[PDB]
């Protein structure tokens, strides 16, 4: 078992080392695609009664957030304007798609 | 609509079972069984909930082991009920 | 004087104290209201064990 | 007099229920902070 | 079942008795003390049947004398008539002539014409029924066979033939047949039933060696109704005792050899009957687990008021069973007005009890 | 649909009036019908079973009409809104239950009734009180409702204080 | 505790699954506390030693089984779609709720299994039913707060509760009828306040414990049965039955005490109407009441001949006509009551 | 006088307590579907 | 998974394939009164032949559930075992098994499986 | 797609289980519906623990006590109906091909799949039941679990109690 | 949560049942929430938890957000019925798996 463990930790101990440069080239592509998502919510009800891009025809979906406060999409409206194997390609890789 | 799109079918599920619930049968073992579908649609209307939470989820056991004995409960007084009569038969209602 | 007689004890004493076409044929009053199981015959299972049979 | 007078005070109180009295419905966070606790304790555990 | 003289020797009680006589029974008290423990192989009921007039009697004290078990004295009418100073009831003249009136197995005896003997018709069955449950209480809490001279499963004789001669009321049969099934479902049947057979003639023979003033000269004793006893026993009586009692028939007991009809008992042994559980035989008795066994002893040291209240039965569709209010009245004046009986027994002071003032207490199933 | 026959003139929209009123009346004669169907008439089929749904359901209507048409002709005609208005309507329902149920006499004393309903209705509507009123108190326990908690586990601090800010 | 020593067990496991719902925080504990009271009645219901008992437990089961389904599953809606315990207003999430509260406790549309059920029970277990199995539904229904489906339930539960009652000779039949009427005046006192309610339920449950509690102890089963059952003197046969006039709470037998409770904070709530409806058929109820005392307010009727004496339980009849004494003074302890303030 | 309350009263009681217990007189199916009716009501009423 | 249910649908597929083909490939022969009779060592059959349903295999079975429920309890020890706080874990754990064990000599002193039948 | 085509089978099924009178015929049904229902909450879970838990008891083991009390056969076999089952097969190939055709994301649930988890989430990258089965035996809320183990002994001692009228 | 009327020793067992704020976004909300309950009992609080209710309601429940959602591709399809999209414009750019 202490040959277990030895092993295990190093696995979690190269894990740690790791994981910020994924985190980095994560935010970058979050941002990025964030500009994009309101770029076509914006662009693609042009024409609509009352919309406001990021709300619900006017009054704020959160409020409680002071103002600047970033709230990460839920998954599908980040993928608001994609195709299904744009979507699967993410969702379904547990069950390997 | 929200629920039309994620909790109309197991609304739709639900009612079904009761229907049969309430139907025709020669003795109540269609009952029973139907009651047990419920209990399935019973788990599945929980557990869209249970997963709307982060760890709420392990309440599912809860449910489930009271869920079973319910049925073990239906079985048993039924079962008695045939020993008794020689027969559970709704005929005998 | 008037006491309660026979009469007025029949007054009530059906399954209903009005009774009516139903109510009044059928009667099922077991004083007691512990009414004891009566015993059935339990036909068991035959088997025709042999010849065919190591 | 007073009897009219603590009919109107209960009239109030009953509409504003301002007060923890008979018109009052306590709640409780104790559950969710003791299941804050929880969390707290078992987040500092993770990890052998 | 097994008799002294095999034991070379007196039985024993495997246990230390229950003071069923002057101790309630509670479930607390079931899970504080098991019950069949103290059951040991005599634990059985013995009943026994024969044609009137067979001195059975006897028979019985010596049977329970030399197997060791319990009497049970028979039927004893008067005790409705007797009380904590003994008197009879019957004392009290006809002031309340028409149903108030005793009526006791002598004036039956003298005429069975009168209504007012259908009274004791059922009470007779009550008080063997009484009895019964009194045999079963001393088994479940001793553990000591009993036997019984005769049982209100056999009652039924009696009263359709006293029917059959016509004494009895077309209405009053009705009540009776229905009502034991009342009770009667209520109660377990015996281990073993012994039946003497002697013929009408064989009977009036020894009745007439009985000399009784209120029999031997009355009129009743025709062979018709003394013979009805006979087909019904036969038939009628005994057959749903030979489904559930082992039956054991000698010619009777005159000729009846006490040690034989022993020998004869011991031999027919129960182990052999400790098969299928399913079997219908002994069936009243199968008790699997202690705590029905407990079951059983709390319903019977427990509940007897409640046996008793089974008889609660309401018919005022039969004249001679319904009483007259007024007269009815008085007959409430005169019982409990009468000497010893104002109060519970041992608080009639007024006829001589004494330690009053502190004593607070009752007797398990004391009566009232 | 949706119209309050008692939030007009009592002379005004007869038609959105009898239907405020019709679907009030609608109500109960359906809902009598499912509980009654299945216990006494049970008529195997379905145009049977619409035989006694129509049964039940016709004369309500001839209640709920003969009531609100008379009356309404009274302020009309009569021009007046009184108790005795409700009074002749309630007349002209049981006249209705008489005819449908004929029983000549059950009709005329239920007319009687109806108008002395009709008549504390009226009275409801203008002495500005109300049968089933909503509720101006609501109890939940004695003055110590606050202190019947007997748990027994340790809460830590709160993280709302009721002391004023210090900004 | 009737036979068995088990009685005892299935008691105590009940108490703790009812005790849960009164103190369950959240919908699903309170469902999960119902369930277990749904296990441990039914054993005692369902006695094996005769048959009636046993229909009734499936009937029982088949039904409580439904509204615990139901109950759960409404409360996940309501709880799905407010996203809260305590929604901010009673919609369609929540009437479904009452419904299933409002059979499981047999209110007045949902109640005909109610009456089957008699047939079945012995008294003790009748009278089990009728007291503790009705808790949990009605301080759920306290929760719940819809004002038209209570006030549908407060009409219908005295009509029917009273009406039936007038028509039942079997007393099993009785009591289930007795209560529904008197269910409706809970009801309407929950939908006022909940003190009271308390109060008024106590005193139901006394009132019904010492009822049935004695018809256990002499077996009295029919209406016939009450006019031949003997009594030495004919005297205590009507002192006895004063509490069958406690049960219209006619103002010196103590039944007065809640009723007037109810109608002073009812009243102070201004629904008149309701009172009136509910007060009227209160008369129906006591009605039959009297149906039942005329057989001990007259004296000396015609009996049976057989019985000469009569005779039960020290330990039933000791506490029996305890509960009875108070049954008869008990206004006079105005002052010992201090709850109502 | 009577014939308007009095005993008549006592009559119509009787009629409509036997039409409860024709009501009582049937078999649990009946009554159940009652209440799965009174579900579904209010289901849909949810949904429109 | 649903590469799991999609070869679990092949299998099944295949299976299906083999047994509906050995049915075509196995001769057929004329139907005959007596051929399709149930077995009961050559002599006749009796009446329906539906077994009883008053027994114990029930009974077991329902040990089986309370047993198997309390197996679903007991399952996930082992994941959490690295997590939670041990008193808790330890304690809550031993006392299960240990239920378990009194459960089942309380029982066996019962001795229900030696029914009477 | 496998979500929907999921909904189709259950639907379908679900219609079966309606007609079906036969006790075995129903039986059968449900076998299905569970296997159907655990791939179903399967899909829509951080993973399928669950699933295979409730399989093995409600399926695995309590369904045995359904089919086996519902072994009274009728005395007789399935007369089955090829209709049913062509019609089954019908409502399920238009129900698939409109699957095919409904919109792919949209006609799906919203619920986060261990995958549909943000990247950043540092407590996704532990064992995916740890932290879900945590608070089962943790502290206060693992007491509750010592109250089903006991509920089951005293529903054993229930069935022991029913299961036992005099054999 | 409603309250247990008795808050007896037993409310014990389920009040920590189970519980929306560990780990969960939305339980921040959930403790802006119920603190303010637990201040104004739950009758006044009720009526002045207007953005705590609205705000933890919408975070769990995802009503406003994804009814938004579900608005804004219907219209694009609608468009798209319309005849405006065709089929390359129907669909917008697929963003890097590895976002989110
Ligand atoms: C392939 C193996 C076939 C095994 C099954 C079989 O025996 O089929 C037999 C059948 C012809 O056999 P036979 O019965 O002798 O002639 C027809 C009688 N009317 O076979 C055939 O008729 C078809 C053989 C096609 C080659
Ligand atoms: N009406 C009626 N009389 C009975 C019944 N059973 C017994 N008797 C009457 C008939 C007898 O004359 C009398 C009892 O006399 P026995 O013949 O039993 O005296 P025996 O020599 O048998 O000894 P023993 O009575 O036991 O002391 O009681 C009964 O069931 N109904």
């Amino acid at each position: 078992a202490k040959k277990v463990k030895r092993d295990e930790i190093e696995m979690r101990s190269a894990q740690n080392v790791i994981f910020p440069i994924l985190v980095a080239e994560r935010d970058r592509e979050f941002l990025r695609q964030l500009r994009r998502n309101r770029d076509e919510e914006a662009e693609l009800m042009k024409n609509v009664p009352g919309w406001e891009v990021g709300t619900w025809y006017g009054e704020p979906v959160f409020k409680t957030l002071p103002e600047d406060t970033l709230v990460t999409p839920i998954f599908k409206e980040f993928y608001a304007h994609s195709d299904w194997k744009s979507y699967a390609k993410r969702a379904h890789l547990k069950l390997w798609s | 609509m929200i629920m039309i799109l994620y909790w109309s079918l197991p609304m739709i599920l639900f009612i079904l079972g009761l229907f049969c619930f309430v139907s025709n049968r020669k003795h109540l073992l269609s009952m029973l069984l139907s009651l047990e579908f419920i209990v399935l649609m019973l788990f599945f209307m929980l557990f869209i909930y249970l997963n709307m939470l982060n760890y709420e989820s392990y309440f599912s056991m809860m449910f489930l082991t009271f869920s079973v004995c319910e049925g073990a409960l239906g079985l048993s007084i039924l079962v008695s009920m045939i020993r008794t009569h020689g027969n559970d038969y709704f005929q005998s209602f | 004087k008037w006491y309660p007689d026979p009469e007025f004890m029949k007054q009530f004493s059906g399954p209903v104290m009005y009774p009516d076409e139903v109510t009044s044929l059928w009667t099922v009053p077991p004083w007691n209201s512990k009414v004891t199981p009566v015993e059935k015959s339990v036909r068991n299972l035959t088997l025709n064990f042999g010849p065919q049979h190591p | 007099q007073i009897r009219l007078l603590e009919d109107e005070v209960r009239r109030k109180m009953s509409e504003r229920n301002d007060y923890q009295a008979y018109y009052y419905r306590p709640s409780v966070a104790k559950y969710h902070r003791i299941s804050k606790e929880a969390a707290d304790e078992l987040e500092a555990l993770r990890g052998d | 079942i097994s008799g002294k003289t095999m034991r070379g020797g007196p039985r024993v009680p495997k246990a230390a008795p229950y003071p069923y006589k002057t101790k309630k029974y509670s479930v607390f008290n079931a899970i504080f003390d098991k019950t069949s423990k103290r059951f040991d192989e005599n634990s059985k009921v013995i009943c026994v049947e024969g044609p009137i007039a067979a001195g059975k009697s006897k028979f019985a004290k010596e049977l329970a004398e030399e197997l060791d078990m319990e009497y049970y004295p028979a039927v004893d009418l008067d005790l409705i008539y007797i009380n904590s100073y003994g008197y009879d009831m019957r004392k009290l003249d006809p002031q309340l002539p028409p149903s108030c009136r005793s009526y006791d197995v002598r004036n039956f005896c003298l005429d069975p014409s009168h209504d007012l003997a259908a009274q004791f018709q059922i009470r007779m069955y009550m008080l063997r029924y009484s009895q019964y449950i009194d045999a079963l209480q001393h088994v479940l809490s001793t553990g000591q066979g009993v036997v019984l001279e005769r049982s209100p499963y056999s009652d039924f004789v009696f009263m359709e033939a006293m029917f059959r001669q016509g004494y009895l009321s077309r209405g009053a049969r009705s009540v009776y047949n229905e009502l034991r099934q009342n009770t009667i479902g209520e109660l377990l049947k015996p281990h073993l039933v012994i039946y003497l057979d002697l013929p009408v003639d064989a009977v009036k023979k020894q009745i007439k060696a009985r000399n009784v003033d209120y029999e031997v000269q009355s009129k009743v004793f025709s062979d018709a109704y003394l013979s009805d006893l006979e087909q019904l026993y036969k038939q009628q009586y005994l057959k749903d005792i030979s489904t559930h009692a082992e039956l054991l028939i000698y010619d009777w007991t005159a000729g009846g050899e006490t040690e034989v009809v022993v020998e004869d008992i011991e031999r027919i042994d129960f182990n052999q009957f400790e098969a299928d559980i399913h079997n219908k035989k002994m069936l009243d008795w199968r008790f699997p687990l202690e705590a029905e066994w407990c079951e059983a002893r709390i319903k019977y040291c427990h509940e007897k008021p409640d046996l008793m209240n089974y008889f609660n039965v309401p018919r005022f569709d039969v004249p001679e069973l319904v009483r007259s209010a007024d007269d009815g009245k008085v007959w409430r004046d005169v019982w409990f007005n009468a000497p010893g009986m104002k109060y519970r027994p041992g608080y009639n002071a007024d006829m001589g009890d004494e330690g009053l003032l502190t004593k607070t207490k009752i007797g398990i199933n004391q009566g009232i | 649909l949706r119209s309050k026959y008692y939030d007009h003139p009592d002379g005004e929209d007869a038609f959105g009036k009898i239907v405020a009123t019709n679907k009030y009346a609608v109500s109960a004669g359906v809902a009598w019908s499912m509980f009654d169907v299945l216990t006494l008439s049970k008529p195997q089929g379905y145009l049977p079973t619409l035989g006694r749904f129509a049964y039940n359901t016709g004369p309500l209507m001839g209640m709920a009409t003969a009531f609100t048409l008379t009356t309404l002709v009274a302020t009309n005609a009569r021009g007046k809104d009184d108790k005795i208005n409700y009074l002749i309507g309630g007349f002209a329902a049981g006249g209705v239950f008489g005819a449908w149920k004929h029983n000549h006499v059950a009709g005329l004393c239920a007319g009687l009734f109806l108008g002395i309903a009709g008549v504390i209705k009226k009275m409801s509507i203008e002495q500005g009180w109300e049968f089933f009123p909503n509720t101006p108190i609501k109890q939940y326990g004695g003055l110590n409702i606050a202190g019947n908690d007997w748990t027994i586990m340790a809460d830590p601090p709160k993280n709302w204080t009721t002391e004023k800010p210090k900004e | 505790m009737f036979n068995n020593s088990s009685k005892i067990l299935f008691i105590t496991i009940m108490i703790i699954g009812t005790l849960i719902t009164v103190t369950s925080n959240s919908w699903l504990g309170a469902w999960m506390g119902l369930e277990i009271n749904l296990l441990s009645f039914i054993p005692l219901l369902s006695d094996n030693n005769n048959l009636m008992s046993t229909e009734a437990s499936l009937k029982y089961f088949l039904t409580q089984v439904l509204a615990s389904t139901v109950l759960l599953f409404s409360s996940i809606l309501l709880m799905l779609k407010n996203n809260m315990n305590n929604e901010i207003n009673e919609s369609f999430t929540s009437m479904i709720i009452m419904s299933a509260l409002l059979l499981k406790s047999g209110a007045a549309p949902f109640h005909f299994w109610f009456p089957n059920m008699m047939e079945g029970l012995t008294w003790m277990n009748a009278l089990m039913l009728m007291t503790w199995q009705k808790i949990a539904p009605l301080m759920l229904i306290s929760y719940l707060n819809i004002k038209y489906l209570l006030l549908i339930s407060v009409i219908l539960s005295v009509i029917i509760g009273a009406i039936g009652g007038l028509n039942q000779t079997s007393l099993r039949k009785l009591m289930a009828f007795s209560s529904i009427n008197h269910l409706g005046w809970m009801l309407s006192s929950l939908m006022i306040s909940e003190s009271i309610w308390l109060i008024y339920f106590f005193f139901y449950s006394f009132l019904s414990f010492v009822l049935t509690f004695m018809f256990n102890i002499f077996k009295l089963f029919h209406l016939n049965q009450l006019f031949s059952w003997f009594v030495n003197s004919k005297i205590l046969k009507f002192t006895l039955f004063m509490n069958f006039l406690s049960l219209g709470g006619l103002p010196p037998f103590l039944g007065f005490l809640p009723k007037w409770l109810v109608i002073q904070q009812l009243t102070l709530c201004n629904q008149y109407f309701m009172l009136t409806l509910m007060m009227m058929s209160t008369l129906i109820t006591l009605f039959f009441y009297l149906r039942i005392c005329y057989s001990a307010f007259m004296m000396n009727y015609f009996e049976n001949n057989w019985i000469m004496k009569m005779n039960m339980n020290s330990i039933n009849y000791n506490m029996y006509m305890i509960m009875t004494f108070f049954s008869i003074f008990g206004l006079f302890l105005i002052s010992l009551f201090y709850f109502m303030f | 006088s009577e014939y308007f309350g009095g005993q008549h009263l006592y009559q119509k009681l009787s009629m409509y307590s036997k039409t409860l217990f024709l009501m009582h007189n049937n078999s649990l199916k009946i009554y159940l579907l009652l209440f799965v009716f009174w579900i579904l009501i209010l289901l849909i009423l949810l949904f429109l | 998974m649903f590469s799991i249910i999609f070869i679990a649908l092949l299998i099944l597929l295949i299976t299906t394939i083999v047994m509906f083909l050995a049915s075509i490939l196995s001769k057929k022969a004329l139907i005959d009164r007596e051929k399709s009779s149930p077995f009961e060592c050559g002599f006749d059959p009796k009446s329906s032949s539906r077994l009883p349903f008053s027994l114990r295999f029930f009974l077991i079975t329902i040990i089986f559930l309370i047993f198997d429920v309390e197996i679903a309890l007991i399952l996930p020890m082992i994941i959490i075992m690295k997590y939670s706080n041990i008193m808790i874990w330890t304690i809550t754990s031993i006392i299960f098994i240990l239920i378990l064990l009194i459960g089942l000599y309380h029982e066996w002193n019962q001795g229900m499986l030696n029914w009477s039948n | 797609m496998i979500q929907l085509m999921l909904y189709s089978l259950i639907i379908t099924t679900s219609i079966i289980f309606l007609n079906m009178i036969h006790p075995l015929a129903l039986g059968l049904t449900l076998l299905i519906q569970t296997i159907f229902v655990c791939l179903l909450t399967g899909l829509m879970t951080k993973s399928f623990w669950y699933s295979y838990i409730l399989f093995l008891i409600f399926l695995g083991g309590m369904l045995v006590l359904f089919i086996y009390v519902t072994s009274l056969a009728s005395n007789e076999m399935f007369n089955l109906s090829m209709k049913l089952t062509l019609f089954s097969s019908l409502i399920l190939i238009f129900m698939l091909i409109l699957s095919f055709i409904m919109d792919k994301t949209s006609s799906s649930l919203f619920l986060m799949n261990n995958d549909m988890q943000s990247i950043i989430n540092m407590n996704s990258y532990f064992m995916e039941n740890s932290l879900s089965l945590n608070k089962l035996y943790n502290f206060p809320t693992n007491f509750i679990t010592i109250l089903l183990m006991n509920y089951l002994l005293i529903t054993l001692i229930v069935i022991v109690k029913i299961t036992k009228l005099f054999k | 949560s409603l309250t247990p009327f008795l808050r007896l020793p037993l409310t014990d067992l389920t009040g920590c049942l189970i519980n929306h704020q560990t780990y969960d976004k939305c339980g921040k909300f959930e403790m802006k929430m119920m603190e303010c309950f637990e201040a104004y009992g739950l009758e006044r609080g009720k009526r002045e938890c207007a953005d705590l209710i609205s705000d933890f309601q919408e975070c769990v429940g995802m009503q406003k957000q994804l009814m938004r959602f579900h608005a804004m591709r219907n219209e694009r399809y609608k468009q798209w019925l319309k005849g405006e999209r065709k089929g390359q414009e129907f669909f917008a750019d697929p963003p890097r798996v590895d976002a989110y």
